[PDB]
RNA sequence: AUGGUAGGAUAGUGGCCUACCAUGGUUUCAACGGGUAACGGGGAAUAAGGGUUCGAUUCCGGAGAGGGAGCCUGAGAAACGG
């Protein structure tokens, strides 16, 4: 059981392992400990499950009855109480964090592409980290760009490509998650493309290709980070 | 100090490149030194081997010996002219006499031991004042004084540390992985003029060192190599030590059991253990139909 | 029984052997399924759960091209002739991939008189295959894996091929 | 007209693998000599392995360990060739998540003497218990320690927050209940640690001159009077 | 010549000869897209693929045929000897014949599915 | 043993194996070789609110089901569920 889960080490012998889903194990987190253990909210894992069988909870738009789902990055979900919608985010001190987000910010979702190929009859297609697959995509997305998911389609309502000047969130690595977000690229050997980022208190540090997360603009960004 | 500095520059890689062309000579020495280990070694095996070709032995032999005392006194001479313009031998008068004298086998011999005499106490010299200097250098004199005091010996001291033992690094000379017998070897130690054959003094394969040196070849000809190209980084170096040993002296076919194994199989021995006089008739009737074939 | 697996083997060194694991069921090293011609047999093989493997153990025709026009029908097979890096393998009469091997290809002609309609001498092609439509023996490789794919596959050979191949047969 | 300075080491590392040649140039001639009557050559023997101990032992790692300013004296000297034919002409890293950087600063060495120091010092008032709530067993378990205290609000607040109790199980109870009650029967006397006086663990390293990052030049300590 | 052996080679390209394009900034020569060696294993106008690791070194061995030996190193830092130390380990890569290449001769290597048990890398430029 | 190409096999790169070639590869910056109850190492893991540096948490080095030999089904496996 990491310290990312922000659970303390009492009640508890056997942290409950994520389930088979569409993120990597490591940022993986299931509902059960969401609820019960993040945002106090049950009890028991028995009413966790009731939870799902009566379907008062959701996670994007679609109602996903499972104990161990994995959570992945900044997932909306949906709950009916006061017609509230939550969001994840990831915070600096290397822990989880979600928070209430309204309807117009939830009905939309910003994601990393993960690959770019040509399918099957001549038609192309991209995919994300998530598993969800977009075809007829932009043709002028390249490798570690982003998209906007519609959450009842799954088409593009906005995206913008990885530059050097735009906020593009970190995510893995030696470092998690540090506001502020860009410097600007090059190369290095070995691979490990080299990714710096500059944040509010105006330090530059380096990062790999693979924790691109583009989140949006100096100024106004796409997501709604809070507050600390 | 950038022109005092960098003219020191000059003198090392001068010295340097000074350095790759005596091992020239050091890579054209090493035919004349295999086929000095192939040569008769006793008084004896010298005039069997004279018999054969007496006539065209004879006027090689006095080619050899006219050769060598060629090189023999040229080289006596760079060595005193070496040591004279490095400043390592102080007479110039008694070396300048040296160089003008026609000399014989003998004299070639006491002179040597002459050079070797001055240039080791021009080595104790300068091997004591340098190995003071890095240590100086190094600021490791404050730290290791009181716990290393048997690795951190002077680089004079640990050369004679080593030449406490002169037994053990002569059994290193001996060994003959080469496998070179020379001539008349095998009359010669049955006769008691003189077998475990990786260990043979009358064999004089001093490639364990010289093994070391073309290491030491490759690793200085790789760093004089930087600016066109060296005297020889692995030409007849490597291709030395290959043909002595006769590339590998394997064979493709016996590393796949292409070829016939004459070893002995050790599970293989006595299962189908062998018989009586299995031949129902007499073998000699059919030595006659051997002899005289039914089908000839 | 074989052995597929990579630490059997000697290091860039030499290493003497390590000896860390005995045989298990991932690194399977399958026996080899050397075919004959003759009535054509099938064995299916399960591995990985499900992947189906077809071991061709006899065969006697196959889906061989003509690349000059881009076509290719089923021929009746004769016998191989070559293989590059096997000799007993043709004495055997085992055809595995890139095997030089006869056929009489007559649809093969029956298609040329039926797109052209004139006969082989006895818009076009070289002379050195004219040698052998009279004798009905043509020569053909063969292009897929048969150990594996339960089929036999080939080209017919085309220009240079010959000229390799032939100064090769003898 | 005077000549360039050579270097002694390279002289004698010259020199001796010019008394190699001279004296291999022997064994060639012993092997030649028909009349010979050492046929080991055991002179020079001696005097080959003679000199490669200096070529080994003595000049190489002298040469290992000059090897950095001997290039620096050659490279000044590529330097100006190349000015002077201008003036003629005129690695890896990781990258990976660890555990042991987000964890508090505190837990180490909370000291407990520089805290009580403050609270007499700040006049904050500290949220003492009553006169008769202290006590656990009437009797053998002391009357109160500060670090019970810490504990007890701690747990009890997860019991406030989280909703649920927890168990009185052997595994823990025999160190979480039993050497926790045997130090409190010598330590705390009173309500109050004595024990902790007694202890030999050094408080230096938590203090020195109030904090780290302290003495390198003279303005990291002008800045903090100033 | 180009044929000398047993078996006629073409590469099926899964213009008589494609063009691969390699990404990570690269590109052919002139003479290996308009030559006439064959050669499937050399990572340009063949099946296999450049991706992944990246390396520059120095050819310390081309003796023999279609593969030569990298010498790369570094001034290894020991950090209990406060020393940097220089370390080789000569690697075993691929050559292809478009690139007459000697001792000396920096280049740059990368992984090309391994092809026999030490062969990891192959060059893809000269300098 | 190192590479070349071809073939077989593999889920698959593969000298993994085979065929025919070229003879090579790793090293004084130490290749190969002698010591380790390696019940010792591993941040493996909270801590120990001062028991000096850990009282405690766990990964850990393998083979096997009387013994060699071969087979069998399952996305799992040369099974101690044949």
């Amino acid at each position: 059981a990491p310290h990312h889960w922000l659970l303390d080490k009492l009640s508890g012998c056997y942290a409950p392992r994520p389930s088979a889903g569409p993120h990597k194990l490591r940022e993986s987190l299931p509902l059960i400990v969401f609820l019960r253990n993040r945002l106090k909210y049950a009890l028991n894992g028995r009413e966790v499950k009731a939870i799902l069988m009566q379907r008062h909870v959701k996670v994007d738009g679609k109602v996903r009855t499972d104990t161990t789902y994995p959570a992945g990055f900044m997932d909306v979900i949906t709950l009916d109480a006061t017609n509230e919608n939550f969001r994840l985010v990831y915070d600096v001190k290397g822990r989880f964090a979600v928070h209430r987000i309204t309807d117009e910010e939830a009905s939309y979702k910003l994601g990393k592409v993960k690959k770019v190929q040509l399918g099957k009859k001549g038609v192309p297609y991209v995919v994300t980290h998530d598993g969800r697959t977009i075809r007829y995509p932009d043709p002028n997305i390249k490798v570690n760009d982003t998209v906007k998911i519609d959450l009842a389609s799954g088409k593009i309502t906005d995206f913008i490509k990885f530059d050097a000047g735009k906020l593009v969130y970190v995510t893995g690595g030696r470092n998690l998650g540090r506001i502020g977000t860009i410097v600007h690229k090059e190369r290095h050997d070995g691979g490990f493309d080299l990714v710096h980022i500059k944040d509010s208190l105006d330090n530059t540090f380096v990062t790999r290709l693979n924790n691109v997360f583009v989140i949006g603009e100096q100024g106004k960004p796409y997501i709604s980070l809070p507050k600390g | 100090s950038v022109q005092r500095d960098a003219s020191k520059g000059y003198s090392i890689l001068q010295q340097t490149k000074l350095f790759d062309n005596i091992i020239d000579l050091r890579i054209k020495l090493q035919k004349a030194v295999i086929a000095a280990n192939k040569l008769p070694l006793t008084t004896e095996s010298w005039e069997e081997a004279k018999m054969d070709d007496s006539e065209e032995t004879k006027r090689l032999l006095k080619e050899n010996e006219k050769l060598f005392n060629n090189l023999f006194n040229r080289l006596i001479n760079f060595r005193i002219k070496f040591q004279l313009g490095d400043h390592i031998t102080q007479n110039e008068e008694v070396a300048k006499h040296k160089l003008s004298k026609k000399r014989s086998l003998k004299e070639l011999y006491q002179e040597t031991n002459s050079l070797d005499s001055e240039l080791k106490e021009y080595r104790t010299a300068v091997l004591n004042k340098w190995s003071t200097k890095v240590s100086s250098a190094s600021g490791n004199a404050a730290l290791s004084s009181n716990k290393f005091k048997a690795i951190n010996l002077p680089a004079d001291v640990q050369v004679e540390n080593q030449l406490s033992d002169m037994s053990r690094l002569m059994k290193r000379t001996k060994l003959n992985r080469r496998n070179i017998t020379p001539l008349y070897f095998q009359k010669d130690c049955a006769n008691g003029r003189l077998i475990d054959i990786t260990e043979n003094p009358y064999v004089f394969d001093d490639e364990d060192f010289y093994r070391v040196l073309l290491n030491d070849l490759i690793d200085k000809k790789i760093s004089n190599a930087h600016n066109s190209e060296s005297a020889a980084i692995t030409i007849t170096s490597t291709n030395a030590r290959s043909n002595n040993k006769l590339k590998k002296n394997i064979d493709t076919k016996a590393s796949k059991g292409r070829k016939l194994n004459y070893s002995v199989q050790d599970p293989i021995a006595n299962y189908e253990a062998p018989i009586t006089s299995g031949y129902k008739w007499s073998d000699d009737q059919i030595d006659e139909f051997f002899a005289g074939l039914l089908g000839q | 029984g074989i052995s597929r697996d990579s630490r059997h083997k000697r290091s860039a060194t030499g290493a003497k052997r390590a000896q860390f694991r005995k045989k298990r069921k991932f690194e399977l090293g399958r026996q080899p399924a050397n075919t004959k011609i003759g009535a054509k047999r099938i064995h299916s093989v399960r591995t990985r759960g499900g992947n189906k493997k077809y071991r061709a153990l006899r065969i006697e025709t196959g889906n061989f091209s003509w690349a000059s026009e881009g076509i290719s029908k089923k021929t009746r097979i004769a016998g191989v002739v070559y293989h590059p890096s096997n000799n007993e393998l043709v004495r055997t009469n085992t055809l595995t991939k890139a095997a030089i091997v006869q056929i009489d290809a007559t649809p093969f002609r029956q298609w040329f008189e039926a797109h052209y309609g004139q006969t082989l001498g006895k818009a076009k092609i070289e002379s050195s295959v004219e040698s052998q439509f009279s004798a009905g023996r043509l020569y053909a490789c063969i292009s897929s894996r048969p150990g594996q794919s339960g089929r036999c596959d080939g080209y017919i050979l085309e220009g240079e091929e010959l000229a390799f191949y032939l100064r090769r047969l003898t | 007209k005077k000549p360039a300075e050579k270097v002694s080491l390279l002289s004698l590392k010259n020199g001796s693998m010019l008394g190699y040649i001279n004296s291999l140039l022997m064994l060639i001639g012993n092997r030649l000599d028909d009349e010979c009557k050492d046929p080991s050559a055991m002179d020079a023997r001696e005097r080959s392995i003679q000199h490669r101990v200096v070529l080994e032992r003595g000049v190489k790692p002298l040469e290992k360990k000059l090897a950095y300013q001997l290039d620096k004296l050659t490279r000044a000297y590529v330097k100006m060739e190349k000015e002077y034919k201008d003036a003629e002409k005129r690695t890896h890293f990781e990258d990976r998540f660890d555990a042991r950087e987000h964890k508090d600063r505190s837990n180490k060495s909370r000291m407990q003497a520089m805290e009580e120091y403050i609270r007499e010092s700040s006049d904050q008032p500290d949220w003492s218990a009553s006169i008769g709530a202290d006590i656990v067993n009437h009797g053998r378990g002391g009357i109160k320690s500060l670090r019970d205290t810490e504990k007890e609000r701690r747990v009890t607040s997860f019991e406030e927050d989280n909703f649920t109790r927890l168990n009185i199980t052997n595994k823990a109870e025999k160190r979480k209940q039993k050497q926790r009650e045997r130090n409190a029967r010598m330590n705390v006397i009173g309500g109050e640690d004595f024990g902790i006086f007694s202890s030999k663990r050094k408080l230096e390293d938590s203090t020195s001159r109030r904090g780290a990052k302290k003495t390198r030049s003279a303005w990291d300590r002008a800045q903090r009077r100033l | 010549t180009v044929q000398s052996e047993r078996a006629f080679q073409k590469q099926p390209h899964i213009t008589k000869r494609w063009y691969k394009n390699a990404g990570l900034g690269f590109k052919t020569p002139k003479t290996a897209i308009e030559g006439s060696y064959i050669d499937k294993k050399c990572p340009f106008t063949g099946l296999v693929s450049i991706r992944g690791k990246i390396l520059t070194g120095t050819v310390v061995s081309t003796k023999m045929h279609r593969t030569i030996v990298i010498r790369r190193a570094y001034l290894h830092y020991i950090p209990k000897y406060n020393r940097y130390e220089k370390r080789h380990k000569n690697v075993p890569v691929h050559v292809s014949p478009a690139f007459r290449v000697q001792v000396g001769d920096i280049v740059t290597v990368g992984q090309c599915r391994p092809i026999s048990k030490t062969v990891r890398f192959n060059v893809v430029k000269v300098s």
